This record gives structure tokens, sequence and C-alpha cells, in this order.
């Protein structure tokens, strides 16, 4: 089976230029069949560029002209793209997607790689502050973790002996450039005098390592 | 049939021989009605080689 | 560019039946040979872009028999025989004639259920959040279908406008319900001159608006 393995995860900063790789195996690839396709976060698909046997030459999109190369390489079975002047727009998630027999004006793209994640932000590696969500016959807690840089966080509940219910957000990237996110849980009202809830927040980047006990 | 002759390389004329030596490649054209198809019942093919 | 439109935007399935996607093009998408340059693609949630139909009518190699697909110049459709539980994702539908090649906004595909309407709940900002001179207000949205819900934020009976972010829950597997917070960011010193914070919750299994609010 032919599978498409791209270059891993990318942080950058704005005005800088990231390369993303895009190989192949088990199949024959070449100079043509590449296009290379970014989604946003909690956008569409959006086409950027690729090589057609009819033009014999990349084409992009007016939104990249001037600051994306795209190339591919046969001998070597890979392709790659070159997006350079990075704005914080750039964020997305850049997909490869080829075909081993390009068709002449249009493409297909069979094959896709597994994508890439590229974030192009000015903010620094900040751990999180963890605030309660207190309890005002179901009653509703959670914990409100604000302000870290970059993803993920993992949120446990009683250190993972309590799942049933448990909703954690998508974290929001805010326009200071820092993430937020909340994780919540439903419980009956009358355990709320009785029983014991405590968040366990954890973000690698700075080891930050909070165990938040939730209570009206 | 429809014949075009086109010259690429005249080689030489060998007096001893009385030969002359060409490179040509034939234009031929011709109908032929057991061959007849439409672009639109084969996917927009309009040549067969 | 051509502009590439599709109906539903939603389409809530059931497996085990027929299902029926729409794409439309404000350009004739008929190529000069006699075939129309519309691809289908299928995003599954987590996973990459996948090619299902390619020219309007052409099952891709290694793409189940149930999806087919068939259109005129401008209009097209993309069908599922009998809708399985990993058909669904968000379908795009991209137009591979004229350059810049464009995608569809996309139609999201999940699984069908009863009507539930959303349990509301509103937590007011933590004393440890006011400490360090900021306030988030957040509304709480849980266990709902279908997706489409609206929350409004009221300060003393006025509507709020820009100063709130949305995050949304995937479908998880048991209930089939959506689970979403609204939070309201306002400064310290702007939390501080203003007493009634409510969020208004509109969503179709509810008769009538739901208001939670609290009193500083
Ligand atoms: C489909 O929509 C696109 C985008 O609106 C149209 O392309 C534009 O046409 C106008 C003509 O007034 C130009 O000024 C723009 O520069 C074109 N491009 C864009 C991106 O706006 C296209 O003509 C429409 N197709 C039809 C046939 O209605």
């Amino acid at each position: 089976q032919v599978q498409l393995v791209q270059s891993g995860a990318e942080m950058k900063k704005p005005g800088s230029s990231v390369k993303v790789s895009c190989k192949a195996s088990g199949g024959s690839f070449g100079s043509y069949g590449i296009d290379w396709v970014r989604q946003a976060p909690g956008q569409g698909l959006e086409w950027m560029g690729g090589i057609m046997p009819k033009f014999d030459a990349p084409k992009y999109a007016e939104k990249f002209q001037g600051r994306l190369t795209i190339t591919a390489d046969r001998a070597t079975n890979t392709a790659y793209m070159e997006l350079s002047s990075l704005r914080f727009e750039d964020t997305a998630i850049y997909y490869c997607a080829r075909d081993e027999q390009p068709f002449y004006d249009s493409w297909r793209g069979l094959y896709w790689g597994q994508g890439t994640l590229v974030t192009v932000s000015s903010a620094s590696t900040k751990g999180p502050s963890v605030f309660p969500l207190a309890p005002s016959g179901t009653a509703a807690l959670g914990c409100l973790v604000k302000d870290y840089f970059p993803e993920p966080v993992t949120v446990s509940w009683n250190s993972g002996a309590l799942t049933s219910g448990v909703h954690t957000f998508p974290a929001v990237l805010q326009s200071s450039g820092l993430y937020s996110l909340s994780s919540v849980v439903t419980v009956p009202s009358s355990s709320l005098g009785t029983q014991t809830y405590i968040c366990n927040v954890n973000h690698k980047p700075s080891n930050t390592k909070v165990d938040k006990k939730v209570e009206p | 049939i429809s014949l075009k002759v086109t010259l690429t390389n005249l080689i030489s004329l060998n007096e001893k021989e009385e030969t002359l030596t060409t490179s040509v490649w034939i234009g031929i054209d011709w109908q032929d009605y057991r061959l007849n198809y439409s672009k639109d019942d084969f996917g927009g093919i309009e040549t067969l080689r | 560019d051509i502009v590439m439109t599709q109906s539903p935007l939603s389409l809530p399935v059931t497996p085990g039946e027929p299902a029926s996607i729409s794409c439309r093009s404000n350009q004739s998408l008929l190529h000069t040979k006699g075939y129309k340059y519309l691809n289908w693609y299928l995003q599954r949630p987590g996973q990459s872009p996948q090619v299902l139909i390619y020219f309007a009518s052409n099952r891709a190699p290694g793409v189940p028999d149930r999806f087919s697909g068939s259109g005129s110049g401008t209009d097209f459709t993309l069908k599922i025989s009998r809708v399985e539980a990993e058909d669904v994702g968000v379908y795009y539908c991209m137009q591979g004639l004229q350059i810049p090649f464009t995608f569809g906004p996309g139609t999201k595909v999940d699984i069908k259920r009863t009507v539930a309407a959303p349990s509301v709940f509103i937590f007011p900002p933590s004393d440890e959040q006011l400490k360090s001179g900021t306030a988030s207000v957040v509304c709480l949205l849980n266990n709902f279908y279908p997706r489409e819900a609206k929350v409004q934020w009221k300060v003393d009976n006025a509507l709020q406008s820009g100063n709130s972010q949305e995050s949304v829950t995937e479908q998880d597997s048991k209930d089939s319900t959506y689970s979403l917070s609204s939070t309201l960011t306002l400064s310290k010193a702007d939390y501080e001159k203003h007493k009634v914070y409510a969020c208004e919750v509109t969503h179709q299994g509810l008769s009538s608006p739901v208001t939670k609010s609290f009193n500083r």
C-alpha cells in the first residue's frame, strides 16, 4: 500500500519561512501530480498550488504568489513546499495530495499525507492559569484553563477516576496569541456536599501540574 | 489515399553507384469505415494509437 | 475565481438509509472534451481528506461502491446508497477546471437522533481570576442535538458583541449529542461596572429561549 509521510510539525514566528516535505513509499511518483492544500483551524480546505503536465511548471493561488515554491523530485519520490514571509493567518494543517500517474489539466489526489501543523505565533512557551467553574437534579462544574502556549493540555478529573459526563472542549486561540479551554463534568446535585472533585491539568512545555479542587 | 512526402535530409548522391540516399517520412491519410467511433461514446477520446 | 456552493450545510444521516449532498458552481465546469471537472472529497474527523469521486462521476480506486456521483455543467450531486457509521465527516466538492482551483464550504454529516435540548449553565468568574485583573464568564450548553444553537450574552439586558468565543465538542459515540461552551472575557474594571450577566440560548428542542443569569 502507498503511503505519503510528511515532515514533522513546525513552530514558526512571523516573517520566517517554513519548508514541508512529503515523501512517498510503496509506489512510484513523478515530477507532476503534486498539490498542496491547507486547512486553517476551524475552516475548510483551500488549494495553494501544484504542478500539472499542462503547464510543466508550478501554479499557485493569488493569495500565495511571490511567497510559495512547490517542487517535486521523481528520483527520490518526494515533494516540497516552501512558504516564505509567514503570517499569523498562515497557521493551518498543510496536506500533500498526489497521484502516481498525473492528469493532464486537472488533479485528483488519490494519496494524501497525514498533514503537518505549522503555527506562526510570536508568543512564548507559557503555562496555563487554572480557575474553578464552581457549581451553582444534576449540577455542572468545571475548570477554566486559560492563557497558555503552545498546545496541548491534558485534563483529567479525580486522577482519571471520574470520566462519565466529562467534556473537555477544544482549545480556542485568542487575539493575544494564547490558547484557552474549559473542562466540565455533570454530577448529581446531591453529591456536591459529599464528593470531592479535582481537575488535574498538565502542560508539558511549562511543566505545569495543577490539581484544582472545585467546590461551591 | 492522401499522400505527403516530407524530406528531412539529403544524405548523398553516389555517382559511382548512381544512388541517391535520402531520409524522409511519408504522410499517409485515408478513411476506414470499420474503425469509425464517436468521442462521446468513449469518454472523449479523439485519438487512438 | 469560480465560486462553489453546497447544500445542505449539515446533513443528519442514519446508518442503513440513503443520503445525498449537492454542489453548485457559478460557472459551467464542462470541459471542451466533454467531461465535468468536479471532484468530491471526504475529510473524516482527525484524518486527512480522502477523494471519493473525481470528474463528477468516476469512483476513485479503493473507494467503496456505495459512493456515487453525477451532475450537469453547473449542478452536481453525491449520493450514498446505504449510509454507514464510517461515512461521517465534512464532504467537500472541488472544481478542477480553472486556476485557482477552489473547494466548497463543505457539508457536515453526522448520525441522526431525537432532538435533545441543551441543559444550560452559567459560571461566574472565580475570585482567583479576579485577583489577576481579568474576568471570564462561561455559559455551558450540555448534551444537545442538532448542532445548530445560538448563544447571546446580555449585560444588564444589553446585548454584547465581539467579546465572546465559542468551542464545540465532537459528536460523542454514546449519547450522539454535542456540548458547547461560550466564554465572555471582560476586564476586571469593565466587569465591576455592571450587575446582571446572562446568556440567552436558542435551540430547536427548546419551546422558548432559556436564560441563565447571576447577580454579583
Ligand atoms: C463567480 O464568482 C467570481 C467571484 O465573484 C467571479 O469572478 C469575478 O468576476 C468579477 C467580474 O465583475 C471580477 O471583477 C473579479 O475579479 C472576479 N474574481 C473574483 C475572485 O472576484 C466570476 O465571474 C463568477 N462567475 C460567474 C459566471 O458568475
